[PDB]
RNA sequence: GACAGCAGGACGGUGGCCAUGGAAGUCGGAAUCCGCUAAGGAGUGUGUAACAACUCACCUGCCGAAUCAACUAGCCCUGA
């Protein structure tokens, strides 16, 4: 992958081939995290291969949709799981984001994933995306951001690079 | 008042107790000559003398202690000439004379009246423990005597 | 974790005054006042209640040897609280060898003159900082009484003194001489 | 000798912790070095008596 | 473990709550397991001694089981050492009045309060030498027949003052009697009664 | 009602058993239980050559609600 921006939440269904002797495939389902949905059909053979006996020439799909935010308007919690692959030896792993929607949440994980543990889109495998609501987040920062009447101000915030003149009088202040 | 916990012979090859002894001097040979009367016969192996002293003598008191006993408790006489076969051999049946000697055991316990003396005196043997016909984990747990006919 | 507001709370009695300007806090009670400097910190210092005087030492987001150090100006405007109360007295007795050490003071008790100084000839002068007073205890052998106001100050002259007297080039587990920093309190007792 | 005395002159130089590799007196109740020029390990020993 | 034990410990004070309902209310701050061992083996005949952290703390949970007269009273009263002792017999005002035994006083580091200890001219009766303690003090002492004595009266530990290890060590081996404290009796409970033992009881 | 912090207790059998210059929880070999218990491990360390004193496991007094341990990999440091 590359994670090229925000990513997109895609249902792919996928089947094998109607072999005479074995018709009617199982018709097998996931939930593919991609930038578009030539990546998603590929990461879906990737994850499928894994799992079963499937491949690329011997199956086909048959539906890769968007899936739309079911309350883009609300700011959720979600738990991501992770199977990510470090230097050493590869890890499991769970995590938590405040953030609104789905794509938008496994999008800070790719980044924060990045970020932090240096991971490459490659070694990320996304287990399972899960909503929780309150009073179940582990994390102690979304645990911090659990808080009604929340109070912060903005200290020391200082911008435009140069939007002002680069030879003013003035020397800026913040706040 | 003099209290030692020592026995094997007499010794009296230039080594002694008697620190507390020459404040009145009177034992440098003659409280030894009384130790080893009543040291004859009682025994061959470690005990626990206390000698009450009163300006003229030595009143020679042996207080019986547990495993003291346990050992006294063994066959008798092992000194010298063939030893080690090997430290443990310890085949003894104790079934009364445990309770007897915890009978004689007084004000030196905080002890129950004969309730758990029992297991006290069987898992604090390091030789013997039981008659060779069972296991001492059934000692421990199986005996509902003595707590009646003791006290 | 970039964690939300942690704030400590003082309380300041009535015998004392505080005033602050910005970071910069002003303590003026019964032994004299006391000035201080917080310019490198950024840690906001806001007081509340009319005539109540509960202080408050509040940070935003930060980080965690951040939120270490907002506990470090609640605790530093305790101690000045407590020097301006009580004050500060350390007791210093001489632990000395086969030779004995003559402590004396020259100038108002702001210069502490060291001599026979484990047998050395060379007589050894310790200038103090300005604001704390010294002066050789009464009714008990060879102690050194630094009295002041700021427990930086004075606990920086103590430990000139200590490291003044000092064995040199020998081992320093034998030799146990020298004049130690014995007892830390305060100058008005039963408070 | 003042016994008293040796008490805390022994608590001033002697109940130290001595690490093995960046040879710091530190603390009696140390775990780490505190000097950057071994790695702060936790490789102490007591300082030696008599 | 500690689950097992403590719903045991709490079937041994339902046990006793429903067996004993006199209760007294005593303390051990000065205690020893030579002290408990003789009041314990004084007392086998007699009322029981129990102790315990916040489990003793078990009259609320009692109370609000609703099978009880008013024994929610002693809840404010379980603060700073505080240990029960159940009895049946008494009915009875003579007890530990005539029980408070005298327990060593043997000499150790901490206590300050409350007497003073006098050593008059009075020989030590101890082996050779017996003279470093009193040098490392400082006693005028001299040498008669064996048995050395002290020339001077002075005073070794004042009130309020602090024992330190050499004097310990000294008092153990002349065996001058040093501070002995026992228990402290607090509050009597004798079925629901409010006993105010500042003097009503005894 | 935990982690910390401060304070108190840390026994009886028993100076246990093989040893001998001593082992009386502390060089060693084996073992390893019970009573009082609120709690004591035939004992985590320090010490005197031993006997002794100190501390810890364990329990309790005050405080008061979150805390501790072992691994793992990202930056940086020591290794250099
Ligand atoms: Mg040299
Ligand atoms: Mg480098």
């Amino acid at each position: 992958m590359k994670a090229s921006g925000t990513l997109r939440e895609y249902k792919v269904v996928g089947r094998c081939l109607p072999t005479p002797k074995c018709h009617t495939p199982p018709l097998y389902r996931m939930r593919i995290f991609a930038p578009n949905h030539v990546v998603a059909k590929s990461r879906f053979w990737y994850f499928v291969s894994q799992l079963k006996k499937m491949k690329k020439s011997s199956g086909e799909i048959v539906y890769c949709g968007q899936v739309f935010e079911k309350s883009p308007l609300r700011v959720k919690n979600f738990g991501i799981w992770l199977r990510y692959d470090s230097r050493s030896g590869t890890h499991n792993m769970y995590r938590e984001y405040r953030d609104l929607t789905t794509a938008g949440a496994v999008t800070q994980c790719y980044r924060d994933m990045g970020a932090r543990h240096r991971a490459r889109a490659h070694s990320i495998q996304i287990m399972k995306v899960e909503e929780i609501a309150a009073s179940k987040c582990r994390r102690p920062a979304v645990k911090q951001f659990h808080d009604s009447k929340i109070k912060f101000p903005l200290p020391h915030r200082v911008l435009r690079r140069q939007h002002k003149p680069r030879f003013t009088t003035k020397r800026p202040n913040t706040f | 008042v003099y209290l030692r916990c020592t026995g094997g012979e007499v010794g009296a090859t230039s080594a002694l107790a008697p620190k507390i002894g020459p404040l009145g001097l009177s034992p440098k040979k003659v409280g030894d000559d009384i130790a080893k009367a009543t040291g004859d016969w009682k025994g061959l192996r470690i005990t626990v003398k206390l000698t009450i002293q009163n300006r003229q003598a030595q009143i020679e008191v042996v207080p019986s202690a547990s495993a003291l006993i346990i050992k006294a408790l063994k066959e008798p006489p092992r000194d010298r000439k063939k030893q080690k076969n090997i430290k443990h051999s310890g085949n003894i049946t104790f079934d009364e004379i445990v309770n007897i000697a915890r009978q004689m055991r007084h004000r030196s316990l905080a002890r129950e009246l004969s309730g758990t003396i029992k297991e006290i005196l069987g898992t604090a043997q390091s030789v013997g423990c039981n008659v060779d016909g069972r296991h001492p984990h059934d000692i421990i747990d199986d005996i509902n005597s003595g707590a009646v006919e003791c006290p | 974790m970039k964690t939300i507001l942690s704030n400590q709370t003082v309380d300041i009695p009535e015998n004392v005054d505080i005033t602050l300007k910005g970071r910069t806090v002003i303590v003026k009670g019964p032994r004299g006042t006391l000035r201080r400097d917080f310019n490198h910190i950024n840690v906001e210092l806001s007081l509340l209640g009319k005539k109540k005087k509960r202080l408050r030492v509040d940070k935003w987001w930060g980080n965690r040897k951040e939120l270490a150090t907002v506990r470090t100006i609640c605790s530093h405007v305790q101690n000045m609280i407590k020097g301006v109360t009580l004050g500060f007295r350390y007791k210093m007795r001489s632990v000395y060898a086969h030779f004995p050490i003559n402590v004396v003071i020259q100038e108002n008790g702001s210069l502490v003159e060291i001599r026979n100084f484990l047998g050395e000839k060379y007589i050894r002068r310790v200038r103090m900082r300005p604001g704390v007073a010294c002066s050789v205890s009464q009714a008990q052998k060879d102690e050194l009484i630094l009295e002041g106001n700021d427990i930086e100050l004075v606990s920086n002259s103590a430990a000139l003194i200590q490291q003044a007297t000092t064995v040199k080039n020998k081992d320093i587990r034998k030799f146990l001489d020298g004049i130690y920093v014995s007892e830390k309190g305060t100058v008005q007792q039963a408070d | 000798i003042e016994p008293s005395l040796r008490q805390l002159a022994q608590k001033y130089n002697c109940d130290k912790m001595i690490c093995r590799k960046c040879y710091a007196r530190l603390h009696p109740r140390a775990v780490n070095c505190r000097k950057k020029k071994c790695g702060h390990t936790n490789n102490l020993r007591p300082k030696k008596k008599v | 473990d500690r689950a097992t034990w403590k719903s045991n410990y709490f079937l041994k004070i339902i046990q006793l709550l429903d067996d004993y309902p006199k209760c007294f209310i005593v303390g051990a701050d000065n205690v020893g397991s030579k002290q408990m061992q003789q009041i314990r083996m004084s007392l086998r005949g007699k009322a029981v001694v129990l102790m315990g952290k916040n489990t003793m703390m078990r009259k609320a949970i009692r109370g609000h089981l609703e099978n009880n007269p008013a024994l929610e009273k002693l809840l404010p009263h379980i603060r700073g050492n505080v240990g029960f002792v159940f009895t049946k017999e008494d009915l009875t005002e003579i007890r530990d009045m005539l029980r408070a035994n005298k327990v060593p006083a043997a000499a150790r580091a901490g206590a300050i309060a409350p007497c003073e200890v006098t050593v008059p001219a009075q020989n030590t009766g101890l082996g050779p030498e017996k003279t470093s303690f009193f040098q490392a003090l400082g006693i005028t002492t001299k040498i008669s027949r064996g048995t050395i004595e002290i020339l001077s009266d002075v005073q070794l530990i004042k009130t309020g003052d602090k024992v330190g290890a050499s004097e310990a060590t000294l008092l153990n081996m002349l065996n001058i009697s040093p501070f002995s404290f026992g228990l402290v009796i607090q509050q009597v409970f004798d079925n629901g009664s409010i006993y105010n033992p500042e003097v009503l009881d005894i």
